[PDB]
RNA sequence: CUCUGGCAUGCUAACUAGUUACGCGGCCGGUCGGCGUAACUUCUUAGAGGGACAAGUGGCGUUCAGCCACGCGAGACUGAGCAAUAACAGGUCUGUGAUGCCCUUAGAUGUCCGGGGCUGCACGCGCGCCACAAUGGGCGGAUCAACGUGUCCUGCGCCGACAGGCGCGGGUAACCCGUUGAACCCCGCCCGUGAUGGGGACCGAUUGAAACUAUUUCCCGAG
């Protein structure tokens, strides 16, 4: 069985590569796990705004969307090589394994 | 002198220099008479009921 | 055969599980009359002593609590057993004596069947709290 | 009641007898909270009386282990004089040495002309406390 | 800080006496330490001649003779 | 069935007065096993008014900032409050509750504005009565060896009769003549 | 050990470890401060055997715990006097005494996974004394 | 408008999240725990899509704009963000391979060596810490969080009283720390017309190459 994992940084491009994907592996009768949606991490830096000392204590809070997903496929590697060619676009990482 | 009793009646507006004042006129319940208005601090709505110590004055702002 | 309906205070959910018996009310294997709050005790008995004794005989139900505070599992826990055993009343016994029920806790407390949707809010800079500012 | 003392005269000074036993010996300087209940605990004597309550043999008995701390079973690292730079002896002073030990030591670091020592003579924070706005 | 026999022939027959018997109480009218007034009303409580009522971790109170 | 505190109750000692039978919440309708409830009564504008009056003096008690979110060790303080009172006067803690609170509420005080004084709101009374009676007991008993329940209880024998020796009851005296004199 | 008063069952449990005098009772940590986190030794004599039944409840409602978590379950806050006052563990060479002590009784064993499941022995001397609370209430 | 939070027992899925059903673990099959892959998702996570608009009633209103009180209801609803025409001589040349000019430019207006620069007769801000134990300190119970971080976080076993130390391990993470056993609080005892058990001022280990002018930490004394 091969897990592939989709760690993306939007999660309107995750959700399409990730149905992309499981919709061009149940067409070849492949049992498919479903997409298991980890927990998002958001990435916080309270920065301060001025770069000097002359302010009312204004920060600025930043922020950065972490998505994951789990995708489990119990097929041959043979068949599961294309179809990780097809569903690739930018801002998605993929993790074969 | 004898205490008099009675109920609010009518809310009027919000009266004093930092508006904490609330002009309300009263009347009174056993003898029907003196349905004079009076100063209220605090809030106030219709049907509360207030035990006037006298019924002499009507003491406006 | 058996409903989980959950009680969420500020943190605290208690998920409820409704089964029959006589007599037996116990919160995570503790029995729920000696939980550590003792000042708090009749609000674990709150819906007891108005529901009816004799309504509450034949009823088995133990809580699982985990999250919040020591007080918000306090109002957790007879959020779950008063939801929980309404919805048992509802699905089923009919609904007769499961509106009958539900009177007598409303015209007692609201909260004792409904959530309270305050939350603690996100802290801003410049002062120690929400609104305080230093 | 008879038998209550209302001052025990315990090294050289008076310990009011009104009060329980662990916190009234705590008036000699160099015996805190700590050193009390352990030399009550070493010995066979119940803390939950009275200062008076007790009798002539068990104050006799405290004073015998405070000044012979280690030959009752008590450790090195409980005492206020450990390894002393002179003798390196660890003993415990009770109000009478504690005026003198904790004075001699200060008058060392004086004639060596240390730092430690003159901040004492001056008066000053000598560990590091900014005495800029403390101090006073 | 126990006091001489006159008191404690008065505490054996008029704190007892008391509506309210309460170490706080008691201290007032017979001058008696926060602790004793605690300590030595148990042994009344031994005899039945009060009865303890509440018995918390601050606060205690003792009732009449009933 | 009567919804008594499991030691005491409301029945036949109802309110003597006919002044704020509106702002003091003792029947069934509002009473409760315990004056614990957090039901968000500090909402609107007269829904703290149905809160119930123990749970109000529980509420008002934790003060001080030290004692600042801590109704529990509040609860336990008036709980044992109402026992004494029932101790040291025969008669229930829930009757004199009443007498003590309507004995406190100053019916006149001053208004400065620029100095007048003519009533006092129904419920600015016992909103301030119940923060007298509370801070009664707070000052009387701070380097004190009764209890804070030991002087609550005590905040109330004195406000039955007018005793006016309740921290209380020398204030609405106080707020009482002030207001004359500016009338 | 559930079912009755925790703290009556603590109370109760710790009897029993006294009339069996078979603990380890350290010669030293017995008569020290607990915790860095506290001001004075315990005031209680048997403070050992307290513990010791409070450890062996502990381990009867969690297990795999040893002697790195326990000295978090006996932690308090420290006063630091002008600091804020924070939290901190109680002790590890007390928490280590006393499990060692209970392996003795064969009622803990020990594991890669550190301070296992109480034995059949230890989980069974525990109900026996819950159940003389329960009756003597 | 955007991200948040409050609910949705309706849906889409979860051995990197769990409950629930009966079986080997002790007690009195009941009653409580630990160990294994059967059903699906209340609890957990995150995707889609709903839900709340002054919509309903009453009252007050150019009977418009709306406002107020009642219901029903998860709320009659809130907390961020982005924020105009512009202005100030209000800060930033010490945030930049942002920069003009000027000064200083090889006895140097880049470093660096142990470092000196952590500095007091009184006035000033903000902030932590109790006092004026009595609603508190203590001691022993008992019992509940959450965001966030982690190549450093830390789990077990030897041993110190504490602070530490040694070997063995997990975790680049919903996988290990971790079920984050948080404090206050809850319960039992002690203390008590007192500068008291109140107040904690001032007088052995660890980090690194190096703490003297205590880096911090702990012990006793210290009040």
């Amino acid at each position: 069985r091969i897990r592939i994992t989709l760690t993306s940084r939007n999660v309107k491009s995750l959700e399409k590569v990730c149905a992309d994907l499981i919709r061009g592996a149940k067409e070849k009768s492949l049992k498919v796990k479903g997409p298991v949606r980890m927990p998002t991490k958001t990435l916080r830096i309270t920065t301060r705004k001025t770069p000097c000392g002359e302010g009312s204590k204004t920060w600025d809070r930043f922020q950065m969307r972490i998505h994951k997903r789990l995708i489990d496929l119990h097929s041959p590697s043979e068949i599961v090589k294309q179809i990780t060619s097809i569903s690739i676009e930018p801002g998605v990482e993929v993790e074969v394994t | 002198q004898p205490i008099k009793l009675a109920r609010v009646t009518k809310v009027l507006g919000r009266t004093g220099s930092q508006g904490q004042c609330t002009q309300v006129r009263v009347e009174f319940m056993d003898d029907s008479n003196r349905s004079i208005i009076r100063n209220v601090k605090g809030p106030v709505r219709e049907g509360d009921v207030l035990t006037l110590l006298e019924s002499e004055r009507e003491a406006r702002r | 055969q058996s409903v989980q309906v959950f009680g969420r205070k500020k943190t605290a959910t208690a998920v409820a599980h409704c089964k029959r018996g006589n007599g037996l009310i116990k919160v995570n294997g503790r029995p729920l009359e000696m939980i550590e709050p003792v000042t708090l005790q009749y609000k674990l008995l709150e819906p007891l002593l108005l529901l009816g004794k004799e309504r509450f005989a034949g009823v088995d139900i133990r809580v699982r609590v985990k999250g919040g505070g020591h007080v918000a599992q306090v109002y957790a826990i007879r959020q779950a057993i008063s939801k929980a055993l309404v919805a048992y009343y509802q699905k089923y016994v009919d609904e007769a004596s499961k509106k009958e029920i539900k009177d007598i806790l409303i015209q007692y407390d609201r909260t004792l069947l409904v959530a309270d949707p305050r939350r603690c809010e996100s802290k801003k800079f410049g002062g120690p709290g929400a609104r305080a500012r230093y | 009641p008879e038998k209550f003392q209302h001052i025990l005269r315990v090294l050289n000074t008076n310990i009011d007898g009104r009060r329980k036993i662990a916190f009234a010996i705590t008036a000699i300087k160099g015996v805190g909270r700590r050193y009390a209940h352990v030399v009550l605990r070493k010995a066979d004597i119940d803390l939950n009386k009275r200062a008076g309550e007790l009798t002539e043999d068990e104050v006799e008995r405290v004073v015998t282990i405070m000044q012979n701390p280690r030959q009752y079973k008590i450790p090195d690292w409980f005492l206020n004089r450990q390894k002393d730079i002179k003798d390196g002896k660890y003993s415990q002073v009770l109000a009478n040495g504690l005026d003198n030990k904790l004075r001699e030591d200060l008058e060392r670091l004086k004639k060596i002309r240390a730092h430690r020592g003159l901040r004492h003579f001056w008066g000053l924070r000598v560990r590091g406390q900014h005495t800029k706005t403390t101090g006073r | 800080v126990l006091f001489d026999k006159a008191t404690y022939d008065k505490l054996y027959k008029e704190v007892p006496n008391y509506k309210l018997i309460t170490p706080a109480v008691v201290s007032e009218r017979l001058k008696i330490r926060g602790s004793l007034a605690r300590a030595a009303l148990q042994e009344l409580l031994g005899k039945g001649l009060i009865k303890l009522v509440s018995k918390h971790r601050a606060q205690v109170i003792y009732t009449r003779n009933t | 069935e009567i919804k008594l505190f499991g030691k005491w109750s409301t029945d036949d000692v109802q309110i003597n007065d006919i002044s704020l039978q509106d702002y003091i919440a003792v029947k069934e309708k509002y009473a409760k096993y315990l004056p614990h409830s957090s039901g968000r009564y500090a909402a609107k504008r007269f829904r703290k008014a149905q809160c119930p009056i123990v749970e109000r003096v529980t509420n008002s008690m934790m003060m001080h900032g030290r004692n600042n979110g801590k109704k529990l060790l509040t609860v336990r303080i008036v709980k044992h409050a109402f026992e004494i009172i029932h101790l040291l006067t025969g008669e229930n803690p829930l009757q004199i509750l009443v007498n003590a609170i309507i004995n406190s509420g100053p019916r006149e005080d001053s208004t400065r504005i620029g100095r007048q004084a003519v009533d006092v709101s129904p419920l600015r009374r016992v909103n301030q009565a119940i923060w007298l009676l509370c801070t009664g007991a707070r000052e009387a008993a701070f380097r004190n060896i009764k209890t804070i329940a030991e002087c609550l209880a005590d905040e109330l024998i004195n406000a039955a009769k007018g005793s006016s020796n309740s921290y209380a009851i020398k204030k609405k005296d106080e707020l009482e003549r002030v207001a004359k004199s500016n009338r | 050990v559930k079912d009755v008063n925790q703290q009556e069952f603590v109370r109760a449990l710790a009897a029993f470890l006294k009339k069996s005098g078979k603990l380890k009772v350290p010669d030293w940590v017995d008569i020290v401060k607990l915790a860095k986190h506290k001001e004075l030794a315990p005031c209680d004599e048997n403070w050992f055997y307290i513990r010791a039944a409070s450890t062996v409840r502990h381990l009867y409602l969690r297990g795999g715990v040893g002697v790195g978590s326990m000295t978090k379950i006996y932690g308090g806050r420290k006063r630091n006097g002008v600091c804020p006052s924070h939290f901190s563990v109680g002790s590890k060479n007390v928490a280590r005494k006393v499990l060692q002590a209970l392996e003795g009784l064969k009622m803990v064993e020990k594991d890669p996974n550190g301070g296992r499941r109480l034995t059949p022995q230890g989980t069974r001397d525990l109900d026996r004394i819950a159940g003389q609370v329960a009756a003597a209430s």
